[PDB]
This record gives structure tokens, sequence and C-alpha cells, in this order.
């Protein structure tokens, strides 16, 4: 079987 | 009544195969309320805002090299790779249409009917013909309808008035069958 | 080009909902049960020929979490404007006395991914063996969602789908019956 891979959100600019 | 505003963010990452997977191309889009704000195009290779409320993001994420690497990269090691994962029942999927004929009126018959059911993937060539010439003019259809369980539909209607002793035949193509299937409705 | 595939979550306030999904050419792939934790495949033959980590997708849902408030605060705290689906009812395929069928109640076109649905048979909701989709997204980031009723059609039954949603005067009855 093969993993299915996923993109990892990162995270914005706050203030 | 609920009526307190709602504040939504969607993200997209797209992969998009030209040509099974000689030339991919990635799209990561940042959406507040329906609007797109910030962008990565493997194209570019960069964060670019699409709107001024995503100027902070792109000029903070184009400061992280290592996130930066990653996406580049990504067209390698997550479109490329999930491509081939799923290739096998995704893009190679086959499943042969039903087609059924049948009679109609219009909003002493005026309408002949060609269903045809559950086939995947989407594209099709359905046509009618009245003895052996094809009928263009008088064909309106539903057009292509898709399920959202992996399969679709259509209904490709033909305006006639049947005279008897003529044979209409409606005739499918689909990537599923190596002929063309015919269903016939006589006099 | 020849397919797409995307990977689209979402994450919804005040409501604190969000979904993570897989799209490929508009089917839905897979998505995550963020209540149960766990990866659930559109078809079964899927989930025995691939497998997804679905651990993953919760780190991205948090993550989108934090995003959302930043970008309300950034927005000056402005909402989003409703916008109200379209709604068809659909059989799965032509019906025939005696064998069972599917209605489909799609609705399209429509933001932001909030929306009730009610079956009714003959007047009375009815909810035996209905299911439905994940909001599915669309090129211009409104949704897409179906919803499913099996039924064994008869002469005697009529059917209708009632849709709410927050950019609708009073809500969308869409009727069907067999002919």
């Amino acid at each position: 079987m093969g993993m299915f891979n996923m993109l990892s959100t990162v995270l914005g600019v706050s203030i | 009544g609920d009526t307190r505003p709602r504040f939504l963010w969607q993200l997209k990452f797209e992969c998009h195969f030209f040509n099974g997977t000689e030339r991919v191309r990635l799209l990561e889009r940042c959406i507040y309320n329906q609007e797109e704000s910030v962008r990565f195009d493997s194209d570019v290779g960069e964060y670019r805002a699409v709107t001024e409320l995503g100027r902070p993001d792109a000029e903070y994420w184009n400061s992280q090299k290592d996130l930066l690497e990653q996406r580049r990269a990504a067209v390698d090691t997550y479109c490329r790779h999930n491509y081939g994962v799923g290739e096998s029942f995704t893009v190679q999927r086959r499943v042969e249409p039903k087609v059924t004929v049948y009679p109609s009126k219009t909003q002493h018959h005026n309408l002949l009917v060609c269903s045809v059911s559950g086939f995947y993937p989407g594209s099709i060539e359905v046509r009618w013909f009245r003895n052996g010439q094809e009928e263009k003019a008088g064909v309106v259809s539903t057009g292509l309808i898709q399920n959202g369980d992996w399969t679709f539909q259509t209904l490709v209607m033909l305006e006639t008035v049947p005279r008897s002793g003529e044979v209409y035949t409606c005739q499918v193509e689909h990537p599923s069958v190596t002929s063309p299937l015919t269903v016939e409705w006589r006099a | 080009e020849e397919h797409v595939i995307i990977q689209a979550e979402f994450y919804l306030n005040p409501d604190q909902s969000g979904e993570f999904m897989f799209d490929f050419d508009g089917d839905e792939i897979f998505h995550v049960d963020m209540a149960k934790k766990e990866t659930v495949w559109r078809l079964e033959e899927f989930g025995r020929f691939a497998s997804f980590e679905a651990q993953g997708a919760l780190a991205n849902i948090a993550v989108d979490k934090a995003n959302l408030e930043i970008m309300t605060k950034r927005s000056n705290y402005t909402p989003i404007t409703n916008v109200p689906p379209e709604v068809t009812v659909l059989t799965n395929s032509p019906v025939e006395l005696r064998e069972p069928n599917v209605l489909i109640c799609f609705i399209d076109k429509f933001t932001p991914p909030v929306v009730n649905v009610t079956w009714l048979r003959n007047g009375k909701p009815v909810t035996t063996g209905v299911s439905e989709t994940v909001f599915l997204p669309r090129e211009d980031h409104l949704f897409r969602k179906f919803h499913y009723l099996p039924f064994l059609p008869s002469t005697e039954d009529v059917y209708d789908c009632r849709v709410e949603h927050w950019g609708l005067d009073e809500p969308l009855l869409k009727h069907w019956e067999f002919d």
C-alpha cells in the first residue's frame, strides 16, 4: 500500500 | 436567529498534472472569506501576496529559507508521490456506463431520451442516429452530471415525432469499452 | 492538464469546525473526521489500496484555527458575506418500480460551509439510511455538497429535499416524484 503525503500549514504573522 | 458573523479561512494545495507526471505544477493558496490572499506557485518558487491582507504573510514566509526549500521540492516529495499512490484506483478507474432509451413528452411522443448512467471517468460521446444518419439538430442534453460517488450520468434527448419504420439508435463511446455501445428504439 | 489533486482544509468561527479532505478531479478521496480522529475513505476499495496518517491533519487544523484568529483581527473583524446555495434533486439512475435507487440532493455554489438539510417523504421528515459528503471545494472557493436518500421507487410516494442556509430568505424545497 502507498501512503499519501500531506503538506503542513505554517503559522502566519501576528501582532 | 443565529445571526452571529462568520469568519472563514480555507487552504488549498492543488497539484496540476499535465501528461502524466511529465509536467507538474503546485499551487498553495490561502483564502480569507472567499478571497485568496497569499499564494505559492511552484512556477515562481516564492510566496506572493494576492491582496493587501496577504502582504505580511508573504514577506514573513519568504524569510523562512527552510519552508521555501521544502515547497520548491514538493513537486517531487508531495505531488508526484501522491499521484503514484492513488494512480491505480483514481487515474485508471474505469466503470462502464448503463444505457437505456425510452420515449417522453415536452413541458403521441415527441422526445426520445437516451440515458447513460454510472460511468467513470467523466468524458463520453453520445450520438443519435436515424437508421444510420446522425441527428444533430434537435438534440438537447442535461450535460455531464457528477453524482459525488465516483460515477457520472447524462441524459441526451432527441426531439422527433418517431415515424414507424424508422430505427433510432443511441450510440455511446467511452474509455471503458473498446467498442461502442448501442441501444435501438424501433418503429 | 490531465488531472488535479487538491488537499483542501478550512476552519470556520464561531462554529469552530474545520474539515480536511483530498479531492481528485472533483471527487472526494478521503476526509479526516475531527471527532473520531481517523481517516474516512469515500469508497471502501480505496482504503484497501492506499492509506493516510490522520494525525498530521489535526496538526494542520490547529494551525488553521490559529491563522483564522490572526486574519479575523488583521481584516479589522470584517465577516464573510453569505452566498446562498442552488439545489437540484436527481436520481442516481432512471427509476424502475421496486428496484432500489438513490435520490441525490445536490447543493452547490454557497458559503460559508454550514447548511441544514432534511429529506421529506410525503411531507414527513425521513432519515433511514441517508448519508452526506463533506463540503467539497470549487475553483471559486464556494462549496458543493451531496445528500443521499436510498429508496424503493413507487407510484405512491413523493420526496422533497429541504435546504436551509444563512443566505436564503425562506428555505428551499426541491420536489421529486416517480413518472
